[PDB]
């Protein structure tokens, strides 16, 4: 079970850890999400190029296709939190707690 | 010899500075209009290597053209501070030179020299664009006579 | 005519870029079905050999398959040479 | 009266000339006069590698024809 | 001697960029009844060297509110990419014969905006941030049409390799086949290079100097390097794409001369339009494209998608 | 707003001191005042160009 | 036809200025190569030419002297090197040299 | 004009592809001989290299089946020199 | 040396990942993702794929430019942070960098690490396959079959993109 | 933990606007160099 | 525009009060009314359509 | 071999030019010289506070538009298939859906900038 | 599939990409086409619970061909032992193995 796969999997692991931990902002978490997407693309591309699964090379393209759509929707959510909140931080997003 | 080498380096650097004097768009009063007419086709600053450029960060010579008043003097001094060295100040017109018509007013600086060190004094009210071109050429010769690396060699 | 012609003329007056884009799009949509060369294009894409024509075992019967590339029986693309 | 403009392009033309020739000449010099063989697909690269192998001197541009075979 | 080729694709390009300033200040000045630079030596042939010397000996102040690291990495990014995007051009024989040269150049052109981005943000100025955002909007709007027009034009090429364009335009210029797109393409080359009448990132009239406002001496000269190298490379790419030229395999010098002349003519038209128009107003140059360029280029994309099929003229991929 | 000159002439207001209250010998020369239409920048620019032409006539 | 004559008079440009050496002398000093009738010369050495065919503004001109009053003026020159008597004629304030 | 030129280019590409087809069997024969020879060389080297090893019966297959497997490029050039592996693996991808 | 290439590029990929996963200012996180994406495109290039790497390049530069344009607009602060300014971001950067350091340390000596999956790290040149692509790049024919084979994928992707524009419209409507 | 509003809408918060205010003034080529235009603007719309 | 002077004498050889009515003053007073919703570039156009001169404005 | 050698040449040449630009000219720096430039007078104080961008909708839909060109770009190789009818229908499907997206944005304010 | 509408309508939507042995464009074979074909033809209709016990060595060969380290571990230990014993002079490579 070869080496480059280890580096891409480990990069995805740190990006998953980074997403699941917030510090201040909303953009940073979204960036960490798209980094997870990047690691997924690189991994899948490596897998299918190595296996000569020619009909499956469209799969990373569709990955990126829905990647950009989710990034867009998340940053529109950030637009609205900024419009109703002035800023984008998450610790002040607490109105739903009670 | 080292003196000859530093001499030639002085000539090269001084030639570059004098042949690409980039002035600033700091017209203040009627003295700016002549400042435009020498930029007009007849006299055409461009052929002498001088091309107008705002944003003091990328300019060398300031032609203070027009009356320098009290309300503007802090802005002029600050803007002169933004200029990275080497920098030169050309004073156009009697108002920017020593006060001009309104030398005895209450809100006029009695000479631009009181705020920045003026390098070339161009007289006129307003100076003819030929006279301002002559002042710029005089500043050019001034840069030509600089002895920076010579003084460094004789530190 | 009437309302339709007036609308076309007003659209040509006001927004000619939209009129041109819609006309080009409609043309590019509906012409390719009508044009007879489309099939030709497909055949050309079928004519271009990328993989080897792997030979098949001659167990006798099949007459159509050539026994040599120069042999006359088999598919030919003289049409492409002429066209 | 724009002929004074013309030198500016002229030398500049020379500037834009210098790479286009040089690369070509370099491609001729480093590949034995002939054009640099371009491998846009694996088949061309296989041909180039077999040329390097057959040449015996490990340069693909060195070509052998009828004299090499018996 | 691959190093020799690399140096021969850099120093001549930098010299051409230097003389681009002189030919601009002369052609423009002659548009405006002036004479342009005339004093330094014969016909101003030393002005590029003179101001080159000044800009690298003038004091390169660093603002107190800057971000040092990006303030420095931005000029390097700009010049490095402007120089790198010259390597896949099929000047007789391309230096780097890439199978996806068009996509590569699109990628590096899209990267070049990041130099403007980081330089504007790191400078800590109102004008610089304004110019950075105008650059954001301009380059995204024009990049969409850049990609679509490139696809539409190259549909007749058969692939993305730059060299085959010469084979494509063997008997006729490609502009006779896609003259509408070419017009749009030219405008895009005007805007991606951030030139007139779309030079709103600098906006000398309204933004003093835009994203170069806090850039002085060497870094400023370097951003100018990137801008003018991009101008010449874009005109070269336009010449390669549409105005093809004859290429004798035995004498590539003929194709070199023809290509260089076409690039020179396209650049001269760049300075021509720079001195014959007012300047666009931000949203207009956006509303120009998202409402007039984008629909037309989509329609032309469908037209050029269908065109080889309806006429049985699909170009080969090899 | 106290506007005068072009900014009146550029917004339909038919007023010009050279004609309404002639001074010097302006009651002798013949010229036309370029009344504006919309009051925008373009209309005022066109008014200024036409004033240039009419002043040429007066010269 | 006019192309040939145009190429030709460019050689009268170098012929009038004392050959090639004087041609580059005036080209590098006065930045012009145009010829004109020698209207006169002053005691300081400045040569004073006129050509009525040129448009108003360049019909008269000076090549400044190489040396004046113990100062090398081969490379650096200025407008104050004009003697007062000739400053009238040079600035088109009179037609009498 | 583009239609006519593209049709001619299609004919030329067909001609070139059929030339490649005519030439492919020799390349296939030479390639299979080269890979078999390389595998033989690696096996002979492994015989000497795996001698004092506890248990490394040489020439052993990994797949339980007996049908031949296209050998991985690592097991075709493992003992070869550095330039050989660099040119074999990153050869076409790096040739620009 | 040029022996590994892919190894070093993967390490730069991970370092770029650490850069933006440490929650710095979103501009700096964008820069980190930029370098990570560039070196990832390099890895994909070195692994016999050209179109995919350049597609990552172009698409991610577009996305990250829009992220910047929003960052300095909406998600900014009077005091932007650096990877060394705050102790929290410094701690995250330190944790990530020393972690990957010790992972690659345990990797490239033993070359038999078990972590999560068995990782026999001899060399990425090994796993390459001896093949012949003829006169067609496999990846090009692969992603070119989307319009011929994957019609269903065409339909679903187009529908998703159109309705994505619709939702980007509805979410940002603001009453 | 006061109960959520009956209309389930939080009251609109206070103003959070931070519109730019730059000196379109001296040394600017458009401002003739002797103007000081202090413009309170939101982004580009003044 | 309508450039005027309110000259107030006193019977001596020097004026007592010379007030200068300046069209530029009134035009610049109305700059804000003009630039409503217009962007910064429109403001650049507007302060130009007045032909604003601050020698006359500042008196 | 060639591409990274190139890239290295450009980056080191640029970094060098930066080095000579930043170490040779003998700078003399003081506080007011590096003060931020605000058309003369001292800035009000900001340069990092939120800067409203009214094309935020336009900016974000650029992301989807540029995303679709990833689907679009395989066309030069997609034309050379044996199923030209399906390829043509799908390519026109992508282009028609992009036209519909652009038209929906145009009609429902969309491309028009906020105020 | 949960609600397999594809078999009901006889319409192909995703089955073309499910496996590596399907009809690829231009008849390009997969890297492990033979192993996948053998494994699939082995456990077809037999049952997804009988497949693990019955078609085991076929799937093992296929997964090896996919990842290849009952072969690459062989190579790694070969190279390790070679570099080990060559260090102190037990073995020298033959000339054809270095040029
Ligand atoms: C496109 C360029 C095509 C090649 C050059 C053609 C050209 O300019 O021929 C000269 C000739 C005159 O020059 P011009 O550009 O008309 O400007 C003349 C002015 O009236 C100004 O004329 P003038 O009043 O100065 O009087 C005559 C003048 C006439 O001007 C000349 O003699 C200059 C021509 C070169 C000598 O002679 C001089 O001024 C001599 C000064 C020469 C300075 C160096 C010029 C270098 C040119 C480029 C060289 C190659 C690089 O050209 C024409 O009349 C047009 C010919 C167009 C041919 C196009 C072929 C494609
Ligand atoms: C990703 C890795 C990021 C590593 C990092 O901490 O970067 C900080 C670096 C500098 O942050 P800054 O906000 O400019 O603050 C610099 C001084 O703290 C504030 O300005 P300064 O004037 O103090 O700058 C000089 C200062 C900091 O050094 C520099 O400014 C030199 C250039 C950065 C060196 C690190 O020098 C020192 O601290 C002593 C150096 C011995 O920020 C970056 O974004 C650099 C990333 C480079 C990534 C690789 C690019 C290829
Ligand atoms: C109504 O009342 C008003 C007032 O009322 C009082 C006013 O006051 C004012 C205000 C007054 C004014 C604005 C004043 C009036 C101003 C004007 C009219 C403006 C006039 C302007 C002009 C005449 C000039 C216009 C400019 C033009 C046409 C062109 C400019 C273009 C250029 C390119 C300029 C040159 C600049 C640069 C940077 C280029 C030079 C650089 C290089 C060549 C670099 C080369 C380097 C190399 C070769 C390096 C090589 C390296 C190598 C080979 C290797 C390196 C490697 C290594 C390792 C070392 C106004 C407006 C007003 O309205
Ligand atoms: C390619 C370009 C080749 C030529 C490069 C020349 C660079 C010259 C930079 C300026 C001179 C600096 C120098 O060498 O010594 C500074 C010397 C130092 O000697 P100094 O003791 O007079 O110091 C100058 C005064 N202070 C310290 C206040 C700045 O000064 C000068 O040259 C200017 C006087
Ligand atoms: C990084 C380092 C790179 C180093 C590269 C090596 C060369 C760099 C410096 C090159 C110029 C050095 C200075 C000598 C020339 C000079 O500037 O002279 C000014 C001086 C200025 O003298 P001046 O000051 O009297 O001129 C102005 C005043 N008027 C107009 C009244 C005369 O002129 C000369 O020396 C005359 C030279 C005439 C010929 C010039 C060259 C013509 C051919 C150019 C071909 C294209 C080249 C590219
Ligand atoms: S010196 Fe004369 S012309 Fe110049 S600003 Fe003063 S009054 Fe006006």
């Amino acid at each position: 079970m070869p080496l480059v796969y280890m580096n891409i999997i480990m990069a995805f692991a740190i990006a998953l850890a980074g997403l699941l931990m917030y510090r201040s902002h909303l953009m940073s978490s979204l960036l960490c999400l798209e980094g997870m997407m990047l690691s997924l693309f690189i991994m899948s591309t490596l897998i299918i190029l190595n296996t000569h699964f020619t009909l499956a090379n469209m799969m990373p393209i569709i990955l990126l296709v829905f990647a950009a759509c989710e990034a867009a929707l998340g940053l529109s959510l950030l637009v609205m939190v900024s419009n109703t909140y002035g800023t984008d931080y998450v610790q002040n997003l607490n109105l739903l707690q009670c | 010899r080292g003196e000859y080498v530093v001499a030639k380096l002085d000539d090269l650097v001084n030639w570059a500075r004098r042949s690409s004097l980039w002035p600033m768009t700091f017209g203040l009063a009627c003295c700016a209009v002549e400042m435009m007419h020498m930029a007009a086709p007849r006299y055409d600053m461009d052929r002498f290597g001088v091309v107008f450029r705002a944003s003091p960060r990328q300019s060398d010579v300031m032609i203070v053209a027009g009356t320098l008043t009290n309300k503007m003097a802090p802005a002029l001094r600050k803007v002169y501070d933004q200029m990275p060295e080497p920098r030169y100040v050309v004073s156009m017109g009697s108002c920017a030179n020593g006060g001009g018509y309104y030398h005895y007013s209450y809100s006029v600086v009695r000479g631009c020299d009181r705020i920045v060190p003026v390098d070339i004094y161009v007289p006129g009210c307003p100076p003819t664009a030929e006279a301002l071109l002559y002042g710029i050429l005089q500043l050019q010769r001034k840069i030509k006579r600089e002895k920076r690396l010579r003084i460094w060699y004789r530190r | 005519a009437g309302r339709i012609a007036s609308f076309l003329k007003n659209a040509w007056a006001k927004e000619p870029v939209l009129v041109a884009s819609f006309a080009i799009g409609g043309l590019a949509i509906i012409l390719p079905s009508l044009s007879p060369y489309t099939n030709y294009a497909i055949r050309i894409n079928r004519a271009t050999p990328y993989n080897y024509p792997v030979p098949l075992r001659d167990d006798g019967n099949m007459p159509d398959v050539p026994s040599h590339p120069q042999d006359p029986q088999g598919p030919s693309l003289e049409w492409l040479k002429n066209l | 009266m724009w002929f004074e403009i013309l030198p500016g392009i002229a030398v500049m033309a020379a500037c834009l000339f210098i790479p286009g020739m040089a690369t070509a000449h370099i491609h001729k010099f480093t590949n034995g006069g002939k054009e640099k063989r371009v491998a846009h697909f694996s088949y061309q690269w296989n041909l180039m590698e077999r040329d390097r192998c057959i040449s015996g001197v490990n340069r693909y541009h060195v070509t052998k024809g009828l004299e090499n075979i018996d | 001697m691959f190093m020799i080729n690399i140096l021969s694709l850099i120093i001549p390009i930098l010299l051409a960029v230097a003389f681009l300033t002189l030919v601009e200040r002369k052609v423009l000045g002659y548009m405006q009844l002036r004479k342009g630079p005339n004093v330094v030596g014969p016909y101003g042939l030393l002005q590029p060297i003179a101001d080159a010397l000044k800009l690298v000996t003038k004091e390169p102040l660093r603002p107190g509110t800057s971000s040092i690291s990006m303030f420095i990495i931005a000029p390097i990014l700009g010049l490095s990419l402007a120089l790198t995007m010259w390597v896949p051009l099929p000047m007789p024989y391309p230096l780097i014969n890439m199978n996806l040269g068009v996509l590569f150049m699109l990628a590096m052109s899209s990267l070049a905006v990041y130099s403007i981005l980081w330089s504007g943000w790191a400078s800590n100025s109102k004008y610089a941030l304004i110019g950075a955002l105008r650059a954001v909007a301009q380059t995204i709007s024009y990049e969409v049409t850049l990609a679509i027009i490139l696809l539409s034009v190259l549909l007749m090429n058969g692939s993305y390799t730059l060299s085959t364009l010469i084979t494509t335009q063997e008997h006729i210029w490609m502009i006779f086949t896609s003259w509408p797109l070419a017009m749009m393409w030219f405008i895009s080359t005007l805007a991606e290079t951030n030139r007139a009448p779309f030079d709103l990132t600098e906006g000398e009239s309204e933004l003093v100097s835009g994203f170069n406002v806090e850039y002085a001496a060497g870094p400023f000269a370097m951003f100018f390097m990137a801008e003018y190298a991009n101008i010449i490379m874009m005109n070269a790419f336009t010449a390669i794409l549409f105005l093809g030229a004859s290429h004798d395999p035995h004498t590539p010098e003929l194709y070199t001369i023809n290509f260089v002349l076409k690039t020179l003519a396209l650049t001269i038209t760049f300075l021509w339009i720079r001195a014959s128009y007012p300047r666009f107003r931000y949203d207009q140059l956006m509303h120009l494209l998202w409402k007039s360029f984008l629909p037309l280029t989509l329609a032309l994309c469908m037209w050029h998608i269908s065109l080889p099929i309806m006429t049985a003229s699909i170009p080969p991929q090899s | 707003y106290g506007f005068s000159g072009v900014m009146l002439r550029g917004s339909g207001i038919q007023w010009d001191l050279r004609k309404t209250q002639p001074y010097d010998v302006y009651d002798q020369v013949e010229f036309d005042v370029p009344i504006g239409s919309r009051g925008d920048c373009y209309d005022r620019y066109l008014c200024r160009v036409e004033e240039m032409r009419q002043s040429l006539r007066i010269i | 036809m006019e192309l040939v004559q145009v190429l030709r008079r460019g050689l009268q440009q170098v012929s009038g200025h004392g050959g090639l050496r004087g041609y580059l002398r005036v080209l590098f000093r006065a930045n012009d190569v145009r010829v004109g009738t020698l209207v006169g010369e002053d005691k300081y050495g400045n040569k004073y030419y006129e050509d009525n065919k040129q448009f108003f503004g360049r019909h008269r001109w000076v090549i400044y002297t190489t040396e004046m009053n113990g100062r090398d003026t081969f490379w650096d020159v200025d407008g104050s090197m004009v003697p007062p008597e000739w400053h009238r004629w040079l600035h088109c304030m009179t037609d009498d040299p | 004009s583009m239609m006519k030129w593209n049709r001619e280019r299609r004919r030329l590409q067909i001609e070139d592809f059929e030339a490649r087809i005519a030439l492919m069997p020799l390349f296939q024969a030479e390639k299979d001989r080269r890979v078999l020879q390389m595998l033989r060389e690696n096996l002979e080297e492994e015989a000497i290299i795996m001698k004092d090893v506890p248990d490394w019966k040489v020439g052993e297959s990994v797949f339980h089946t007996t049908r031949w497997v296209t050998p991985m490029m690592g097991e075709l050039y493992g003992l070869r020199t550095n330039e050989e592996i660099l040119s074999a693996t990153y050869g076409f991808i790096w040739y620009t | 040396m040029t022996m590994y290439i892919a190894f070093i590029l993967s390490t730069i990929f991970v370092i770029g990942f650490v850069g933006f996963s440490s929650k710095p200012s979103p501009i700096y996180g964008g820069l980190g993702l930029i370098v990570s994406g560039g070196v990832g495109c390099g890895i994909v290039l070195n692994f016999g794929g050209s179109f995919l790497g350049l597609m990552v390049f172009l698409i991610y530069l577009g996305g990250m430019l829009v992220v910047f344009g929003y960052t300095t607009a909406m998600a900014t602060e009077m005091y932007p942070e650096v990877w060394v300014s705050n102790k929290t971001v410094f701690g995250a950067f330190v944790s990530g960098l020393m972690m990957e350091f010790c992972m690659v340390y345990y990797a490239l000596k033993e070359e038999e690490v078990e972590i999560i999956f068995k990782f026999n790290g001899l060399g990425d040149w090994v796993i390459y396959d001896t093949g012949d692509s003829g006169f067609f790049s496999e990846e090009a024919m692969g992603i070119a079959a989307l319009y011929s084979y994957g019609t269903w994928l065409v339909i679903v992707t187009g529908w998703s993109l159109l309705i994505g524009v619709v939702v980007i419209m509805e979410i940002t409507r603001g009453n | 933990w006061k109960p959520p509003p009956w209309n389930d809408v939080d009251p609109p918060k206070d103003t959070l606007v931070s519109n730019l205010t730059l000196n379109f003034g001296p040394q600017h080529p458009a401002a003739h160099g002797v103007l000081r235009l202090v413009m309170e603007l939101s982004g580009e719309m003044v | 525009g309508e450039f005027g002077v309110y000259l107030v004498s006193d019977g001596s050889s020097r004026p007592y009060r010379c007030k200068i009515k300046a069209p530029g003053f009134a035009h610049l007073a109305g700059l804000d009314k003009m630039s409503k919703g217009h962007m910064l570039a429109d403001v650049v156009a507007i302060i130009g359509t007045q032909d604003i001169v601050f020698g006359e404005v500042d008196r | 071999m060639n591409i990274m050698l190139t890239l290295l040449t450009n980056v080191t040449l640029a970094s060098l030019l930066v080095l000579i630009a930043f170490w040779l000219p003998q700078l003399n720096a003081y506080s007011e010289k590096t003060s931020p430039y605000e058309c003369g007078f001292d800035p009000m104080g900001s340069a990092r506070l939120p800067f409203s961008m009214k094309f935020f909708l336009v900016a974000i839909t650029f992301l989807l538009f540029d995303l679709e060109i990833a689907l679009l770009l395989p066309l030069p190789w997609a034309s050379q298939t044996n199923n030209l009818k399906t390829m043509l229908t799908m390519a026109l499907f992508l282009l028609i859906l992009l036209a519909a997206s652009l038209a929906y944005e145009w009609t429902q304010k969309g491309l028009e900038w906020a105020e | 599939p949960f609600f397999d509408v594809q078999k009901r309508l006889g319409l192909d939507l995703d089955r073309w990409m499910t496996i590596q042995s399907a009809e690829q464009p231009h008849k390009i074979p997969g890297r492990c086409h033979a192993f996948e074909k053998e494994w699939i033809e082995c456990a077809h209709g037999i049952g997804g619970i009988r497949a693990e016990k019955e078609c085991k060595i076929e799937f093992d060969d296929f997964v090896e061909c996919l990842l290849r380290q009952k072969t690459m571990k062989r190579l790694s230990a070969i190279k390790r032992q070679r570099d080990k014993l060559i260090k102190e002079g037990k073995y020298t490579p033959p000339p054809h193995h270095l040029g």
